[PDB]
């Protein structure tokens, strides 16, 4: 068919404006507003916002000619996802009261979509990303509600499964897409994004913790685990590379290894040495994943999926120390994986519809498909 | 003369030191101050780096202008608040000095690529004087509510810059310029400033908000206004472009118009639905301004605005003032109607008059102004590397 | 109605319906509101059989749209390698310039259509033809990052047809 | 409303075109890879040509057990979009 992109001058504006108008109407009909630590509480959500917009936004900008789309589409996805997550977390956990904690939780839900979208970025347009944002936020909320109903946990505390849900959802959606690279300056911008994610990831591991000592220990463990991982990553990148050089792309994903590994168990680890051991093991598994997974589409999302599974497994191991609960937690993990896979499949078949005017497979990873550039022939 | 700029910089710094010695004496708002700081120096400076051959001047003159501006604004605002007496310096003084720097940087965006650093020092001094006087008039004489400063910072800075750029009009640049064009990595770098401004704007509108309900509302209303603004700006960029392609000029700037237009109503009880309405209208207005009013201003009114600050700061700032008036109409605030209207009118008029006088001073051929062919070029004032 | 149905059939590739309209008397040179005839619509969608059939029934090969694009321009911008080959095989002017000065080679180079660029060069496309902006196919592929296209255009140089 | 009356295989003209005229003027002998012409006759007039064209298909079989895997059986429609 025609490899020249179809005009979205009627699809994209109507779709986005309708979405925003519906969000405004729902906020009118269902949301309501209403101290000492106002700034302290605002700081955590602000850290999550920096990690979403800047960290994940630039982490996927490493593409030679898709950096514009990566950054701007991540911004758009965050803006849509926070509003929709506010409404949906209101609907599935009760009128919706807008506090800073609810905005923080909506930001976490949006970050799930932002992590998933790295597996599909460069192969989709903005409308498909809108569909992905909506369906993925809905699926994560449904998963949390199902867990809260079955295992009698809090709906908000079920958001700890977000690493593995995002990883497997993105893997499934990328698997459903039609089948098909770096530059120095985009790689440096991606290093900026990766550094911001790595410096603020202790905020990802303790937004849902109320007790101050729990948050303290979680941030301690995340900080030390992330420190060991950076060393294992930059050091072991050479082993897991055919020409024995350090890979910038591998480093960008692998620095977050310890943070992902201790994410679900940071508040439970009692001493920094155990967090450091977990960070080292996560770095070694990242090296092995880089060396092995391409043999058996995105390798970084595959190793992130492995790391999230490892984090849940080490949570299972550590929770026993602090056998029915083992079965219950294995069941929670398997339900999370099953729902992530099924919802990713549904999203993938939705994204394959002709109505979205997806880019031709020859036109992947290219900003000229979506953006205006000068001195180009336009139209027919 | 090549020694005009170092002479003026040294003389201005010595004057700043003397004024601090004469007038100045010696923690919950420090994180918000640092957010505003990042907005001032990383946000605007890298936001203006879209020009392919003016990135050095953009970020560096941003740093220089804002560094002079915080000192001079500290002195002027403190003298106004103390009626010529000695005053102490807290976190609020630093925040307000950063706000004065923001106003000067907004005006800088209008004249970017056509002015010298010396002209920028002069404009910084004069503009901060005018801005601080108008802001004192709004805050203490009118006693209007402008906690996010849609009127006193954004509208003032935009129309001050527009008046200066109108006085500094060059006939040879009306049809365009070969250096006035963006590059790929330049727009990638501009996205950094865009994202930092978007991320930290809730602290911009809530830093000096009254603690309690007002500060919380300033944060929540700014956040949802920006969330709606992003979607509407994306939607309208595609709608005004052939085949609905996105324009990086729109996604770099119009995505931030919600923060500007919600500033007056930030602390007021307008509700998160109302803040999103304001943000959507701001994004639409900003996109429409870039696509239709900027060519009209450049070609017909002979007002060239390099960064389109009229579309990000001027029109959304006016929209924010009108939103404040309307919110006063429907009981969202206890401030008077006439005082909000007078604040808007005084901000715009003072900006225009001060910009006229400042631009008339900047038009003297004593400041090393670039030639028409040398506009939007770093090499006039910088040593430029051989490769990109 | 008849001309609109014929143009819709040409766009959709329904060769049988289009062949019926021409039997019934629909002029083959009719074009839509944008100046695109059946050959342009078939060239956009890669319908090689429709292109051949329309060329057999004496459609004007060098008919330009309202933007000045020939069928070869549209086929090169759409990256239809077989349609480009078929149009050149029937005598399409590879060096045609649109209203804004674009050539088929420029459209192929800006869109990273390496096969179309290689074929158009082997057929005597002159890569020194600049647009009204002064831009060449080499210059647009450098701006757009099309490195495979930049290599082929420089390495061919002037091997000519 | 698409009943066939008879089919004329035009053996004389096709056999002349296919260098087969010395074999017969009544039996159809055709050489592979070259088109040959037949005339299909309908019992009643065909009102609408395009739906009728959509409603018909042709099948060629050779041997006693024709199959698509053996390339001894082929089914093709009647259209200008066919692979010549």
């Amino acid at each position: 068919s025609s490899k020249y992109p179809r005009s979205v001058r009627r699809c994209l504006p109507l779709w986005a404006l309708t979405l925003e108008a519906a969000l405004i109407l729902l906020f009118y009909f269902f949301t309501h507003y209403d101290q000492k630590g106002l700034v302290a509480s605002y700081q955590v959500g602000q850290d999550l916002t920096v990690m979403a917009a800047l960290g994940l936004g630039f982490l996927t900008s490493n593409f030679r000619r898709h950096s514009w789309s990566s950054v701007a589409f991540n911004l758009f996805m965050l803006a849509l996802g926070v509003q929709w997550a506010i409404l949906l977390d209101g609907f599935l956990s009760q009128k919706v009261v807008i506090t800073l904690f609810s905005i923080r939780l909506a930001t976490m839900s949006a970050m799930s979509v932002l992590i998933s979208a790295g597996a599909v970025l460069g192969k989709v347009n903005l409308a498909q990303l809108v569909v992905m944002v909506l369906v993925e936020v809905t699926a994560l909320g449904t998963l949390r509600m199902v867990i809260s109903n079955i295992f009698n946990t809090d709906y908000h505390m079920n958001l700890r499964h977000f690493y593995v849900f995002a990883a497997y959802f993105g893997l499934t959606v990328a698997w459903c897409l039609p089948k098909p690279q770096r530059a120095t300056i985009p790689s440096l911008s991606a290093m900026l994004g990766a550094l911001f994610l790595w410096m603020f990831w202790p905020s990802v591991n303790s937004p849902l913790l109320r007790s101050p000592i729990q948050r303290k220990n979680a941030m301690f463990n995340t900080y030390y685990a992330l420190a060991v991982s950076v060393v294992t990553a930059i050091s072991g990148s050479s082993l897991a590379h055919p020409q024995r050089k350090i890979s910038m792309t591998y480093v960008h994903s692998a620095v977050l290894a310890g943070g992902v590994a201790v994410g679900t168990s940071c508040h439970l680890i009692p001493s920094p040495w155990l967090a450091m051991v977990l960070g080292l093991v996560a770095g070694l598994i990242s090296i092995g994943g880089a060396k092995c997974l391409p043999v058996c589409i995105s390798v970084m999302h595959s190793i992130f999926s492995l790391l999230g599974l490892l984090g849940e497994i080490t949570y299972i191991v550590l929770l026993v120390l602090h056998g029915f609960q083992v079965l219950l937690s294995i069941g929670e993990l398997s339900l999370a994986i099953v729902i992530a896979l099924t919802s990713g499949l549904l999203t993938g078949l939705l994204l394959n519809l002709k109505i979205w005017k997806a880019p031709h497979v020859a036109k992947y990873f290219d900003d000229q498909v979506f953006w205006k550039f000068p001195h180009l022939a336009v139209g027919f | 003369m090549r020694f005009t700029f170092p002479l003026m910089a040294i003389v201005l710094e010595i004057a700043m030191i003397v004024l601090f010695g004469l007038f100045v004496e010696y923690f919950e708002l420090y994180p918000l101050f640092q957010d505003v700081h990042v907005m001032i120096f990383v946000g605007f400076g890298f936001l203006m780096t879209f020009l392919k051959k003016y990135g050095f001047s953009s970020v560096g003159i941003n740093l220089l202008v804002a560094a002079l501006g915080l000192q001079w604004g500290t002195i002027v605002q403190g003298i106004l608040q103390s009626q010529g007496q000695k005053f102490n310096i807290g976190i609020k003084n630093m925040i307000n000095a950063d706000f004065s720097a923001a106003t000067v940087l907004i005006s800088f965006g209008a004249v970017l690529g056509k002015t010298s650093p010396t002209q920028m020092l002069i404009m910084t001094i004069l503009e901060i004087v005018f801005f601080a006087h108008n802001e004192y008039l709004v805050s203490e004489i009118f006693k209007a509510s402008d906690i996010g400063a849609s009127m006193t910072i954004h509208a003032f800075g935009a129309y001050f810059g527009l008046a200066v750029a109108g006085i500094l009009y060059r006939s040879g640049l009306r049809k365009g310029h070969e250096n006035e064009e963006s590059a790929y990595y330049s727009d990638l770098f501009a996205m950094i400033g865009t994202l930092f401004l978007w991320m930290f704007w809730p602290s911009f509108n809530s830093a000096i908000a009254e603690p309690g309900d007002k500060q919380c509302r300033a944060i929540v209303n700014t956040y949802f206004s920006l969330a709606a603004c992003v979607l509407t700006a994306f939607a309208f960029s595609s709608l005004v472009e052939h085949r609905g392609k996105l324009n990086m000029v729109h996604i770099q700037n119009a995505t931030l118009a919600g923060g500007v237009a919600v500033g007056t109503c930030a602390d007021m009880a307008i509700h998160p639905f109302g803040s999103m309405i304001i943000g959507s209208i701001a994004g639409m207005v900003s996109v429409l301004g870039y696509k239709f009013l900027t060519p009209l201003f450049t070609t017909k009114l002979r007002i060239h605005d390099t960064c389109g600050v009229h579309n990000l700061h001027g029109l959304p700032g006016v929209v924010g003032g009108l939103a404040g008036i309307v919110a006063v109409a429907m009981g969202a605030s206890n401030t008077s109607m006439a005082m909000q209207a007078a604040a808007l009118g005084s901000s715009i008029g003072t900006a225009v008059v001060g910009g006229l006088m400042t631009g008339l001073i900047l038009k003297l051929p004593l400041w090393g102004q670039p030639s028409d062919q040398n506009c939007y070029d770093d090499s006039v004032y910088w040593k430029v590397p051989k490769t990109r | 109605d008849a001309a609109t149905s014929f143009l819709r059939a040409a766009r959709s590739g329904n060769l049988d319906k289009a062949l019926d309209h021409l039997r019934n008397g629909v002029d083959i040179n009719t074009c839509n509101q944008n100046g695109l005839n059946g050959l342009h619509l078939a060239s956009k969608e890669g319908h090689v059989k429709m292109v051949v059939e329309l060329l057999h029934k004496e459609i004007i090969l060098e008919t330009t749209t309202k933007k000045g694009n020939t069928a070869l321009h549209i086929a090169a911008l759409a990256g239809q390698d077989e349609v480009v080959r078929e149009l050149v095989n029937y005598g399409a002017n590879v060096n045609a310039q649109s209203q804004k000065g674009f050539t088929p080679l420029y459209m192929a180079a800006q869109e990273n259509h390496l096969e179309v660029v290689k074929f158009l060069l082997e057929n005597g496309a002159n890569q020194n033809v600049a647009t009204e902006d002064g831009f060449t196919p080499l210059a647009v592929a450098l701006q757009q990052g099309h490195e495979n296209v930049v290599a082929h255009l420089i390495n061919y140089g002037t091997k000519g047809k | 409303a698409l009943g066939i009356k008879s089919c004329d295989f035009q053996a004389a003209r096709n056999n002349e075109e296919h260098h087969t005229k010395a074999l017969s003027s009544r039996r159809l002998f055709v050489r592979r890879g070259q088109p040959f012409t037949i005339i299909l006759y309908f019992r009643a007039p065909v009102r609408a040509f395009l739906p009728a064209l959509k409603k018909v298909a042709l099948t060629a079989q050779t041997g006693e057990q024709p199959s698509k895997i053996n390339r001894t059986q082929a089914t093709f429609p009647i259209s200008s979009l066919g692979d010549r």
